[PDB]
């Protein structure tokens, strides 16, 4: 998952 | 600028995020928007203009902030929803189950339901905790926008998630999207904040  | 949940807004002429909620600290106007989004004192633009400095932040652990406006700005208790808006009504935490939208200048207004709470996303900078995963779909540049139930009750702001190649989750069916935004009413207490409603 990342940042948006 | 009138501001609006979900509007876009650039921090110091680069990085672009969205608006997450009007608030009131005492006489000063500002917006709640994503940690991650800024560092303290960073200049807010919204439309080539300047309108505030990013007063205080917490990321990673949190990803929370809230941006100091000038008095020239005019904050407004809604949400952009395509060319129409949602009025905030209040801040009651809706339910795992519960249906929810959410506004920001990339995917626009994307609805789906709130499907776990609690969650940790391991982002490179750090982990971020706590936060409320929803299968709504989401685009590089909505975080710090609003999460928002139809009936006008502000849940959050946009964090982050299992984005793709294409720079957003929607391309992939809402069973496998994570979509995680950061609980509103932690951001309200910590900064002592009122939300603007309408």
């Amino acid at each position: 998952a990342a940042p948006a | 600028a009138n501001i609006v949940g979900g509007i876009e807004y650039s921090i110091n002429n680069a990085s672009l995020c969205s608006v997450g909620f009007s608030v009131t600290r005492g006489a000063t106007k500002g917006f709640v928007t994503a940690g991650h989004c800024g560092t303290v004192n960073a200049t807010a633009r919204i439309g080539g203009a300047v309108v505030g400095t990013f007063a205080a932040r917490v990321f990673p652990g949190n990803d929370r902030a809230w941006v100091s406006l000038t008095s020239a700005q005019t904050l407004l208790p809604r949400v952009a929803n395509g060319s129409s808006f949602v009025t905030v009504r209040g801040s009651t935490e809706a339910a795992v189950g519960a249906a929810v939208c959410r506004s920001g200048r990339t995917t626009g207004y994307q609805c789906g339901t709130i499907t776990a709470k609690n969650v940790t996303a391991n982002y490179a900078e750090g982990a971020v905790r706590g936060l409320t995963q929803g299968n709504a779909c989401a685009g590089r540049g909505d975080s710090g926008g609003s999460w928002i139930t139809s009936a006008g009750q502000a849940q959050g702001v946009m964090s982050g998630g299992n984005v793709q190649s294409n720079g957003n989750n929607c391309g992939i069916p809402a069973s496998q999207r994570s979509s995680l935004f950061e609980r509103l009413q932690p951001i309200l207490s910590q900064y002592g904040l009122s939300l603007v409603t309408g």
